[PDB]
């Protein structure tokens, strides 16, 4: 399954050049791929689904971050090597450099509760962009990291009991 | 032995004298009548055409043919333009239909009957309802430059130029530039398109003697403005020229340098910069505004004669101000109002380059808060 | 003289002046037009539109060019629409063929009051009888206007208009044919309304007030009176697959004279002259065996062994059948499986350094560590182990025009050799073409005959099993079930054979789609896959093709100075009481000038016109900043077998990418481009581009975004976007180009556009063909002419003689001399001065003339060999012809052929019975239930995504009318057609005739109907479900029954469906006319 050949490249390219960068149409076109890189569309839907709880700084960040992600994906999906590690590398690189230059740390520091009550733990174990947002989110504030780990510890009891004995078994 | 068969509206040109087993007879319908076949008993068929052959079998005929008349359509359109069709008999062959024109359409032609001809279609209309627009309504404060427009005979799509009389103008230009020429043309319905000249509003005074002003006619024409040397009477002439200028809160905060003294503008802003102050003196609060209302921006209250009697900083209401989301192809339900310029037209499909509307929250309903409520779009 | 209007697409159109009384009841258009390559989709030629109305703007008539498949714009046909003021539906009449973009077409459409007809080049093509009455009322006479070359919505026309003519009465086909031969020199008649030859446009025509009148040129419609172009058959490829050119090489024996054909052997050595690819005794044994098998066929081979020493090429593996894409692709293949290919890079081994090299990052490929030839298989390495032969010919860059090149290649497959090049390929004479062989089989005594098989593929002979084994589908245009000159191998002597390896006739099998027992199969022939012993000789109809491609394509190989003969007999055009006029074809290779080497004389045409293809092609790389790769498949003459299906022999913007790379989209403001360059830069006159494949949608209206002509002085003259077609080559006429053009640049925005070739036609008298001496034809007679007549040489092809006698026969043949050397004579034409010929107009069926008009033109319904065309019928003594598949009248011959015009074809062992007293459910005033009775008319065409059914369909069909579109989709109801029958017979097949498939314009989901069956005093016997198709428009439903269960006398058939759009015209019941299984099993 190491090649995106099984899903027509033209099918994902024609949809990309047909869609617009303003909405979630790019990630909607992108999700049906031969590799399993699903999860950008869910991030777009969750960010444009709970926009009411975000402040003006947060809504401006969400608008500009989804705009940059859509435009950068349509821009650098042109010429790339066709292998799933390269697709993962370009997706994670574009997502990281999109979140770092639009002040994700500022949006974490402003309204932390909305951005950390959106963990989606069950979705995380099978969506790499969710893991990307998690490992970029915690580097801003220490109380943000402690709150999101406190939420994950309850979500262990929701989902998996072994993680509560694995992750707590540190520095002892 | 078969009975003798007679079929209506046809020609039974057959000579089966003995109607035994094999009485070969032929049936052909007349002109303007098509053939219907409701068979009884048959093995093989052949393409006879407009006629048919009917055979005797066991004392009965193998086919039950009937030459039903052709059906012209009920005339809805495509025959006479802008007319009502009243067929008194029906829509079969030989029927004739009568049509009468609408009220503003004269008729030319002697014969005004449509005949359902032998081809199954209506005949050619010998008279066509000539569409001519009538005399225009005489719009006041206008000059009838075209001499033919005072008559009643005008073709559809005529160009009558009406020039407004001095002191009046067609709307569209402000008090700086004067335009008084506009075009009114006959529509395809037959009525003239509406257009009128409004009077030129006399120029507003400086705010030094405003509030205590008593103009003779106000914002109408020839209004002399004078409060209860210099300029004792202000003549609002045809050009609207002001000959002489007038001669002698808890939330909202304004720090004027002069204060009680006159002559200085004050910085007008609320406690938080996210809110915008507007002048709402007619008992309308912050949340009581509708979306189609268009309040004005806050004017910096210069101190007039006496105490300020201009809308008080209290009458001026700090409302939910605009946010920097204008023209980014995103519709905002908060800025879906006429106060913040309808978010730059982003909430209306006719002013978006992507020809689409995307509400910022997924839940927002497309016919609710984030709907195109702008009448200046292509939705109306 | 005669002047014509060149209409561009830029907006030039005209309008008839107000002083002309437009035709009201009956009219006849007669226009000589020469359309260009790619028009617009609805593009019109002459219309009569409504300009004072707004309720309906589709009144009047319009003649133009429009594609019949508007969803895809695949094939463009001439059309003639008409909608009178009385009628309610505009009906179009098309042509029978995609139009020719370079021929003058006498398009003429008539309408009398009942039948409107369209005449393309004199033959009646399609006729519809739906429009009735006059086309407008006389009250609105002043309102109708007539437009030429366009409409108010700007359906502009790109091409010529030569002699416009409009009539006040309808003229039949005998008057149309008389107007073709007399051109425009016509006298005054009361019926003749407007007869315009463009000497004064402003007297009768006025242009648009904003646009410009089109420019008036000089052109002649009567340029040829004998058509020199012969179409190859439906599964041929060249001029010598034609039936009457290969036959002239079979009856005659002076066309099979001894020919010495040169060939070379590419022998590779190292840098010390000691180790060969083929030994000297292998070459010596082969050549004496090669000339042994061809000395009985007048073909001799002159051998010139070329030895090229290169240790880089010699030491590495050379392979022929191994593609380069499958080396990178992980799908396995037998053609690339070697130790020097890495076992396809590990993609064929069962296990999925010598074993760790499977695609060590340049460690095993750099020469400083190990040898490159041991363990390097990188497909983008500068040095690798496998070498494709198409790269090897690029490395050598040999000469193919003066020799036949034989290369060598080791292959893992090796059941055959490498792929030989056919003579009709673009590399037939280029350096990339030749024969690739196995070097360890060439000259070995067991496999000597595999070189003769590869030679015959290179000289135009197909396999004997091409008509049986190499059949991709049994619905093929040609499949050799009967020996013929136009089916399969195109040889009458070769009986059909399947793919066999054993000698003798094969055993029977079900692999063959249409035969079971093959007798006298050519086991002995070289073209079979038999072994060395059982292959001995060629059939004598396979030496007519071999002696033909050595005249057509391979004239340069043989050192004989004898020119190519005129392969067709002279044709008689007309005669009088004293003289007979005859013309003949140009010689078979097509060259109109003497073969002078080192010049342009192999490219000029008749009249000093240089026609050349693209010599050098370049295009920027998509994934590189300054790549500039050179495409090759967009250079030569256009070779695509299917001109609308995407192929591999074209240039695509996404063809330049690596197979392991996502292709980038082309840039916005200019697009990706292809830069072609021509060998001889000339002042251009026309430019034709073979755009083969276009994606189904485009953003801009034209698929080709921009075309910029380069120049020697650098002035890039630009041309606008053009609307291209899939089938028809795009053709552009270039005015005012005063500078010489050495190449074009074709900017495009479509990602999957497939440009195939290009052609730059020079001007009328080019300054490069001026040194080419023309070849002269001499004509001899069997009673010989005088010395004053027979001595002179005719530069033209037209010859007349005066001394004739009214009784004696005369045989004429024409030789084609170039200089001193005189070629072989043409086949003779037996002419009698009293009797007729094949242009007399008196059909004489004793000589085999099926039809006889005076045309001598293949485009009509009667060919120039007195043979009627494919799907035509000629019905007069001067043999006016018509197209009978689309007409509404069934004939005696048409019953076995046209199912769509003469009803359903009942098999000879069966009998059809159509329904009577058929009852439905949703009977209404709009759609009653008596329409199902009897045989339906088959003239109702299928509905492709029908949106509305408000027309007159229910008078000749049945669809439900009480339940409309929204209630049928929501509530999910059902409708049934409870059809009865009259004579109780058993059921063998149930036929249901549908006027539509039920497919909606919006809803694309397929819908299925049910074909039940009812009988006397029992329940049912279900037959199943079937989906609806237009090509299966009579939907035959085969009855399933077991012989153990006793039979049932069928009485009724019920058809049920839930979708509202399925319309039934009539059901049937096929039974046995031989025996009745009820009184048999009583
Ligand atoms: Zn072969």
């Amino acid at each position: 399954k190491g090649r995106l050949s099984l899903q027509n490249t033209a099918e994902i390219q024609h949809c990309l050049v047909n869609a617009g960068d303003v909405g979630c149409g790019v990630f909607e076109c992108f999700e049906n791929n031969s590799c399993e890189i699903r999860g950008l569309h869910g991030i777009c839907m969750t960010f444009l689904h709970n926009a009411g709880k975000f402040d003006a700084q947060g809504k401006s960040f969400i608008k500009d971050a989804l705009k940059c992600k859509a435009h950068a994906l349509r821009h650098r999906f042109g010429c790339i090597s066709r292998k799933c590690p390269a697709i993962r590398e370009m997706v994670s690189q574009l997502q990281r450099e999109c979140y770092l230059k639009h002040d994700l740390c500022a949006a974490a520091q402003e309204n932390t509760r909305v951005i950390v009550e959106m963990i989606h733990f069950k979705d995380l174990l099978l969506h790499e962009p969710y893991v990307d947002l998690v490992n970029l989110l915690l580097t801003c504030g220490e109380e943000v990291k402690e709150a999101i780990t406190h939420s994950v510890q309850v979500q262990c009891e929701q989902n998996w009991g072994s993680l509560c004995s694995i992750l707590s078994f540190c520095t002892s | 032995d078969c009975p003798e068969l007679a079929v209506e509206n046809a020609s039974l040109n057959c000579s089966s004298s003995d109607r035994y087993h094999g009485a070969q007879c032929t049936v052909s319908c007349r002109t303007g009548y098509v053939l219907q076949i409701r068979r009884d008993d048959e093995l093989i068929k052949s393409q006879t055409g407009p006629s048919v052959t009917v055979t005797c079998t066991e004392g009965k005929w193998n086919k039950q043919v009937a030459c039903e008349p052709v059906d012209c359509s009920i005339p809805d359109h495509h025959q006479v333009y802008a007319a009502s069709f009243s067929c008194p008999e029906g829509t079969t062959f030989g029927s004739q239909c009568s049509f009468q024109c609408r009220h503003p359409a004269q008729l030319k032609g002697n014969n005004s009957l449509l005949t359902c001809m032998e081809d199954g279609l209506w005949s050619f209309p010998e008279a066509l309802c000539e569409l001519m627009c009538l005399a225009p309504p005489p719009v006041p404060n206008a000059d009838l430059q075209t001499a033919r427009c005072r008559e009643n005979k005008h073709k559809v799509g005529s160009f009558c130029k009406y020039k407004c009389k001095p002191g009046y103008h067609v709307p569209g230009s402000s008090r700086k530039s004067k335009k008084r020429a506009f075009k009114t043309q006959c529509t395809q319905d037959g009525s003239w398109q509406e257009g009128a000249c409004v009077p030129v509003t006399c120029d507003p005074p400086p705010p030094k003697f405003h509030g205590l002003y008593q103009c003779t006619n106000g914002f109408q024409f020839n209004s002399e403005c004078r409060i209860k040397l210099g300029s004792n009477v202000i003549h609002c002439r045809k050009d609207g020229t002001w000959n002489g200028s007038f001669h002698v809160n808890s939330n909202l905060k304004l720090q004027c340098p002069d204060g009680y003294a006159i002559g200085s503008e004050c910085a007008t802003s609320c406690l938080d910069h996210n809110s915008e102050s507007i002048i709402l003196p007619m008992n309308v609060t912050v949340r009581d505004i509708p979306h189609w209302l268009n309040p004005t921006r806050v004017e910096r209250v210069v101190c007039t004669a006496g105490l300020k009697w201009y809308p008080h900083p209290a009458l001026i209401h700090c409302v939910k101000g605009c946010e920097p989301f204008m023209g980014d192809n995103y519709c905002d339900a908060i800025n879906n109002r006429a106060f913040c310029n309808y978010d730059g037209g982003d909430c209306c499909t006719s002013t978006v380059k992507t020809k689409k509307v995307t509400p910022f929250p997924m839940s927002c309903d497309l016919q609710g808060d984030c709907a195109c409520r702008d009448p200046q779009a292509q939705e109306h």
